């Protein structure tokens, strides 16, 4: 039975823990967390990990 | 790289590319940040002396996005062994930052028990690389990149005709023509997870390339998170 983080990433975007029990997002490093608590926000230009569009 | 495709416009900018003094390159890397490049400690004895490239696509051809950075410190870990290439890992700290734009931007460290049990978990990753295009071939002279499928930890070691460590993992085709080869070697391995890349290995060593029955074998980048974190202070 997957539960918190074996389903589906816990709906995080990036990194995702099971604390007590339930399921704690975080994100790599230049991004944030958004109001939601799940989504990863990049806070300058050139995050990592994308693809470059310009 | 054997078979695969090339990588195009803005999809593989986490590449860097060891040139030595010929200013031919001889090993891959990958962007970590500004300031920091990951590579296999193998590389450091292919060159006396040599230097980073990045933004690089066609290594003909000056496409104006290319820029040499200067090596300022090597760290290699204490423990790489030339004769298991257990420890395969340095990271190199440029006397001047990258600037990022077009083709130049960093790959993501994941966090390792995600790392291990998402990531790596997945299907497949890619690697990519100048190095050659077949096992008795020529260095590419553009980048290339390939999606490699994880390989079972038990089936990998039966192929491999030499020890792989806790610190190493396999990847690649059983009898499809396509791998990494010489000169890919330190190069990333790169696992997506939601339109997000994470580096999860260096291109380390394999018997050839794309021989039947054998696999690539890389790093395994989340065994050296700490450490990683260490050099970078
Ligand atoms: C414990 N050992 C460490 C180093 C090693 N190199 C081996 C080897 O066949 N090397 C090749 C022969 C000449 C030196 C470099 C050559 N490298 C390769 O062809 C190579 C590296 C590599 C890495 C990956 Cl990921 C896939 C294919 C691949 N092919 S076998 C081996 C085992
Ligand atoms: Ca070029
Ligand atoms: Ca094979």
């Amino acid at each position: 039975t997957r539960k918190l983080c074996s389903l589906d990433n816990g709906d995080c975007d990036q990194f995702c823990h099971e604390e007590q029990n339930s399921v704690v997002c975080s994100c790599a490093r230049g991004y944030t967390l958004a109001d939601n608590g799940k989504a990863c926000i990049p806070t300058g230009p050139y995050p990592c990990g994308k693809q470059t569009l310009e | 790289i054997v078979g695969g495709q090339e990588c195009k416009d803005g999809e593989c900018p986490w590449q860097a590319l060891l040139i030595n003094e010929e200013n031919e390159g001889f090993c891959g890397g990958t962007i970590l940040s500004e300031f920091y490049i990951l590579t296999a400690a193998h590389c450091l004895y292919q060159a006396k002396r040599f230097k980073v490239r990045v933004g690089d696509r066609n290594t003909e051809q000056e496409e104006g996005g290319e820029a040499v950075h200067e090596v300022e410190v090597v760290i290699k870990h204490n423990r790489f062994t030339k004769e298991t290439y257990d420890f395969d890992i340095a990271v190199l700290r440029l006397k001047t930052p990258i600037t990022f734009r077009m083709n130049v931007a960093p790959a993501c460290l994941p966090e390792r028990d995600w790392a291990e049990s998402t990531l790596m978990t997945q299907k497949t990753g890619i690697v990519s690389g100048f190095g050659r295009t077949h096992e008795k071939g020529r260095q590419s002279t553009r980048l290339k990149m390939l999606e490699v499928p994880y390989v079972d930890r038990n089936s990998c070691k039966l192929s491999s005709s030499f020890i792989i460590t806790q610190n190493m993992f396999c990847a690649g085709y059983d009898t499809k023509q396509e791998d990494a080869c010489q000169g890919d070697s330190g190069g990333p391995h790169v696992t997506r997870f939601k339109d997000t890349y994470f580096v999860t290995g260096i291109v380390s060593w394999g018997e050839g390339c794309a021989r039947k029955g054998k696999y690539g074998i890389y790093t395994k980048v989340t065994a050296f998170l700490k450490w990683i974190d260490r050099s970078m202070k």
